[PDB]
RNA sequence: CCGCACCUCGGAGAGGUA
């Protein structure tokens, strides 16, 4: 609200954002991937 | 460290900058691999990497940000959108992206999107919250565009007689008919140029479908604007791609209040290709043209309109007549009764070389009041009742002898009372 | 808390009232789902939510309320109605419901309808208990609507050379034949116009099918009245629907005791909908025309009828001709032998700026006398044999130079004695 | 499914139960 480490923050809101993209979600689309694509199988 | 300018560099400079860098043989590589490789050795270091393109979405929920440079064609180095982030930014087809890119880490084909920094060549806040284009009041063309250079130049003579045949305004919807060899490259290339040259603040788009390869290269290096071309060595489906990526680029850019004007000369083309790539229904029109073939090329066509909040989308196209084929005469005859401004070309009057070889008589706008005063609509109407009488060549003739007398149509005007 | 009040409602005040509720962003949020989730905050609190619109039956048995601002246009957001509420009311496509409705449960999609409380905007006693239209006794036009103004307008000289050439009636069917670019847009907008101020009474429709956008958007902020149109850029089925909606509320009015007026300015294109519409059945006519192609039109247009019990349906069609297509001809040879009125139009007399430019010799009505009195009818044949000599451009000229000394025709025909 | 357009039902190994 003031000058402290909020006007930071707000940028650090899309480091972090990234963050839990790269950790979280990639993951989640790597999943959702792995649900979707096909399975190694019999010839 | 941009990726346009990257993609413009020649060959030599960057096979230099490998090989200082100290990667592989690079004589041996081809330009985008030899980018790829410079880029993924220049993050390994810890920099960043920039990039934009124009977004494709897929049927199956991802998309891809194609480059400007191929004609929006299917490369290996196009940017992947993760699904996350359209959900996330309400992102939709030919939304502009610009950002910075991280390379495809172990496992990945494609450049993954860190953060947008520009959508639509503005701020994102800006871009996030707007109107549809579905939703913006349509109106009549109001703003005048004036195509006479008035440089006294030779080849103002066509500006010339286009502007007193027809005006053409912003949001116009007419359609150029002509037979074969009547001389549609050079009039196109004409407007172009007094497009680019009289409103240089207007996005000129020239769209060639199904062309030749040496006037694609001759139009991208003669006119100073963005060309999208496609020639006949891709199939139908690589046009309708095109065709599609345009006008979702146009209505994004009427959306971002710009005055888009689309030179299309491939109206029949596109039809054909729609017709083409279409699934068989079991029902044939006369000529061979499909039930459901004609909807999208009309609704392309019907795009064009005027807005009133902000913005023009402005798309005039070339119809081809007299080809032998029945198909582009149905076509032809279909489109007709769409828009409101025919530019007919004569034959007869091309073949004697007599250049600009445009039918006066069936030329004409409807609700030309509305771009024109009332003493110019009086002048043309008394010129078009002076020329009616007179045949086409005749009128040709008699029109370039009394504009060949003075620089601009004012003088004349003013020396037939 | 209609839904059409807050259809008609800007964008603007509607996400102010939601972000004063306390919901969502609603900026990024289409319209529809602002009403959706505005409706659900005061369905929250207790409150009851009210509807209306035209039913539209679907095939498998259910319905919807479509609402006229949309051209009926299929949407997601709309009144569902269960087919057991048809089988209670004995409801068909047409009626216009309004009553109590409420928001969808989980796994629903629609608003369903608990309890109709006005039907065709009148009591549902009246409205379950009625003869049908095929049952209604068919009459000649015997009322009189006199389309001259009166006030002397420059404008009003349209509807007195109308009057003169052609009278129309309650129940009439005529036919306006004109080659393009004659001036039917300016006449029919004066004919609607002249309608809505001299006959308030009478229910005046205005139906656009395939057409410009803006001349759409211009119909609509000119004449006082109700505009459904559905340009080019819909495929024909959404035209067959429209007509049907547009033909079932006629006939649902006409049935409710109400002077419905009809102007149609797209039965070629209507037809040629049907004939793009229909299934393959094998059998090809001159022009490529189905053979049950022009069955739908021509009932369409045979609807029209005096009623003796009450009410009338008035449809006054415009025909096009001289279009360069076989097609159109055919169909317009056809549809000549129908009706019984045409009111034709001159290019000769359009291309000298003489409007209008009305055909007076080809001009009629088939019994005329039960529109006009003894003395007006015999004035009427002495004025067509003084006429009838004369050539048509100089008939225009001299009807004019006798309109233009007075303000109504009753001088006229008193200083012709 | 060949071309749109009107003048006189098996083999080896591992574990277990009685």
């Amino acid at each position: 609200l003031t000058d402290e480490e909020k006007q930071n923050q707000l940028e650090q809101l899309a480091e972090q954002y990234d963050e839990l993209k790269h950790e979280f979600e990639k993951k989640l689309e790597a999943k959702r991937r792995k649900i979707t694509q096909g399975d190694d199988l019999a010839p | 460290m941009n990726l346009t300018e990257l993609k413009n560099t020649p060959v030599s400079e960057l096979i230099t900058l490998g090989e200082n860098m100290g990667l592989e043989n690079l004589a041996r590589m081809r330009k985008q691999d030899i980018i790829f490789a410079i880029l993924k050795q220049h993050a390994k270091s810890g920099e960043d990497i920039f990039g934009d393109g124009v977004l494709e979405i897929l049927q199956d929920g991802f998309g891809f940000l194609r480059s400007a440079d191929s004609s929006y064609l299917a490369g290996p180095d196009d940017i992947y959108v993760s699904p996350s982030q359209i959900r996330r930014f309400n992102l939709r087809t030919g939304d502009t992206i610009s950002g910075k890119i991280r390379p495809p880490k172990e496992g990945e084909r494609y450049f993954a999107l860190l953060k947008v920094n520009e959508v639509n060549f503005d701020k994102p806040e800006n871009a996030r919250n707007k109107i549809l284009f579905e939703n913006l009041t349509p109106l009549h063309a109001n703003s005048r565009l004036r195509m006479e250079r008035g440089n006294g130049s030779t080849e103002d003579l066509t500006a010339r007689v286009l502007d007193l045949a027809s005006p053409i305004g912003r949001g116009q919807r007419g359609l150029i008919v002509a037979p074969p060899k009547a001389g549609k490259t050079m009039l196109l290339q004409n407007i172009a140029q007094s497009i680019a040259y009289n409103h240089p603040d207007c996005v000129l788009m020239v769209l060639l479908i199904d062309e030749r390869p040496e006037e694609v290269t001759e139009m991208q290096r003669l006119v100073k604007g963005e060309v999208v071309a496609s020639t006949f060595d891709e199939p139908a489906s690589r046009h309708v791609q095109v065709a599609e990526m345009v006008i979702e680029k146009a209505k994004r850019l009427v959306e971002h209040k710009k005055d888009v004007i689309i030179l299309l000369d491939s109206i029949t083309r596109l039809a054909r290709a729609y017709n083409t790539v279409v699934p068989a229904s079991g029902k044939v029109l006369t000529g061979g043209v499909d039930a459901n073939a004609l909807h999208r090329p009309k609704r392309f066509f019907g795009a064009a309109r005027n807005v009133e909040e902000g913005g023009s989308l402005t798309i005039i196209a070339t119809a081809l007549i007299d080809t032998g084929s029945k198909m582009d005469e149905v076509i032809y005859e279909e489109f007709k009764g769409t828009g409101n401004m025919e530019l007919h070309l004569s034959r007869k009057i091309a073949e004697k070389r007599v250049f600009p070889a445009i039918d006066y008589n069936r030329s004409g706008t409807r609700k030309e009041e509305l771009l024109t005063t009332q003493e110019e609509l009086q002048k043309m109407w008394i010129l078009r009742k002076i020329i009616h009488p007179m045949g086409e060549i005749d009128a040709m003739e008699f029109l370039i002898n009394k504009l060949a007398m003075t620089k601009t149509n004012d003088d004349f005007f003013e020396m037939m009372k």
